[PDB]
């Protein structure tokens, strides 16, 4: 029967589940295609240059009052005064320039630094009378006076917009309102200052902080938790949305590339500096052979390297994503007990200290436990075949196990594992080897009675019979 | 036409 280590594997791997024709808090449920469909309803978008595979959009931060922002109602029906205008400070500037590089990042914009003035498509500027919300900005589907622009509220009773910085809410607002300005919507119809909003009027299930720095809602009505900090950066659905108007950017980190500690992203965002660090990211990469590194971290956690899925990062839940289309091949976890779960290819997964459990997936992964007594789970033959096998790297005989309780032929087929020198034509006989000189071994079955194996495993260290589960 |  399967083991609990089996079953925490399934568990996790349809953790936050997506989709479906059932009601999720009360809405529909929507998958990352779905949501990206929902966000652009608009159909607002900047025009590429005939031919221009890439965009190319300048910004400026304005250093007086423009036409719209000395006589709003000419524009808008509903504001009538602005009050005192203000340009960006020097730490606005900096921030705003980190938000429009993390859009860049993931599609094919090229935004271009004009400076300060009204000359460029993009332009930035304070306002002092609340208007029903901390910002607001203009969709591309309006008249030349008002695109590209977007205003944040600075007043004696609203401070979040003075000093924006990795993780805050004066962060997430400026990538928000970029958002806006390059034709994305909020995931359903409601505004600040439109009536009452609530998460009740959202469009479908996923229009939370945890899949769309677009939305209003908090993460916690899906299921996760950032405890107190705001995505700096598109997330997930919203990666999917951009992308879908401008392309994705086939460019961005294409070198080996480490996310979370030890970091050369050079992005604050997918950066972790200490073992307190709150990492809210969803990780767009173009190539190379990369590494999720929670090593930092001593709670329990639970990383997923499937694109799309969600992971249970440094004491948050749901915190780190992986986009549509990138594939990440490894994974380091902390001194706490994880789950360390593979993708379809070859991956190295390191648990560390504390008793976690590995899940290579398909391929052949190079599994580490580290200390600890840790459990490497197979669900499928496949998943390490003779041809292609795993290697356990560290395995330690009376600490470590080998988990093969969830494969189909013993939780199904009643098959009984029948350990041999030499196969002998018949079903469910497996071979333990191990030579004491190199310290290598093996565990080799044959599940078809073909007397070929069908199933191994390499390890550097002795298991035993006892070491191996169901 | 003002998005917040
Ligand atoms: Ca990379
Ligand atoms: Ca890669
Ligand atoms: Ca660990
Ligand atoms: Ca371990
Ligand atoms: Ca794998
Ligand atoms: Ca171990
Ligand atoms: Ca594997
Ligand atoms: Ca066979
Ligand atoms: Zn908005």
């Amino acid at each position: 029967g399967r083991s609990d280590a089996y079953t925490q594997v399934d568990n996790f791997l349809h953790a936050y589940a997506r989709g479906g024709d059932e009601l999720v808090n009360g809405h529909p449920s929507y998958t990352v295609d779905q949501a990206a469909e929902q966000i652009l309803r608009e159909q607002a978008s900047w025009q590429k240059a005939p031919g221009d595979s890439v965009l190319t959009l300048s910004y400026s931060f304005l250093t007086k009052p423009n036409d719209f922002f000395n006589t709003p109602w000419k524009y808008v029906s509903d504001i009538y005064s602005l009050g005192k205008f203000s340009a960006f400070s020097a730490q606005q500037q900096a921030q705003a320039k980190l938000s429009l590089q993390s859009w860049s990042d993931v599609t094919n914009i090229h935004f271009v630094d004009a400076g300060q003035g009204d000359q460029g498509d993009l332009t930035f500027g304070n306002f002092s009378s609340s208007v029903g919300g901390a910002a607001f900005a203009f969709l591309p589907d309006v008249p030349d006076a008002l695109k590209g622009q977007s205003w944040y509220l600075i007043n004696s009773s609203y401070s979040a917009n003075v000093n924006p910085a990795n993780g805050n809410y004066g962060r997430q607002t400026l990538t928000h309102e970029i958002g806006h300005t390059l034709g994305l919507s909020h995931p359903g119809d409601y505004n600040a200052g439109e009536g009452d909003p609530t998460y009740a009027d959202a469009t479908y299930a996923e229009d939370t902080r945890a899949y769309s720095v677009m939305s209003y809602w908090e993460e916690q009505n899906t299921g996760q938790d950032f405890k107190g900090a705001y995505s700096s950066a598109p997330l997930l659905d919203d990666i999917a949305a951009i992308q879908k108007l401008y392309g994705a950017n086939l460019t961005t980190r294409t070198g080996d590339t480490v996310y979370g500690f030890n970091s050369n992203t050079e992005r604050d965002f997918y950066s972790a500096t200490s073992s307190s660090s709150k990492l809210v990211f969803s990780v767009w990469d173009a190539g190379g052979n990369d590494t999720l590194d929670f090593s930092g971290f001593s709670q329990n956690q639970k990383i997923n390297l499937n694109e799309k899925a969600l992971s249970d990062v440094g004491g948050l839940k749901g915190n780190v994503s992986i986009a549509a289309g990138v594939t990440v091949e490894n994974a380091i976890g902390g001194s706490g007990s994880d789950l360390l779960i593979g993708n379809d290819v070859a991956n190295v997964l390191k648990g560390g200290a504390g008793n976690d459990i590995l899940y290579g997936g398909l391929g052949a992964d190079q599994l580490w436990g580290g200390a600890g007594a840790d459990t490497f789970v197979y669900g499928d033959i496949a998943e390490s075949s003779a041809a292609a096998p795993d290697t356990l790297r560290d395995f330690v005989s009376g600490q470590d196990k080998i988990d093969l309780s969830g494969l189909d032929a013993f939780v199904n087929g009643g098959l009984v594992l029948q350990y041999v020198d030499a196969f002998a034509g018949k079903a469910g006989q497996a071979i333990l080897s191990y030579d004491a000189a190199s310290k290598a071994g093996s565990l080799a079955i044959d599940f078809s009675g073909d007397a070929h194996a069908d199933f191994a495993i390499n390890l550097i260290g002795q298991a035993t019979q006892a070491d191996i589960v169901v | 036409g003002s998005n917040s």
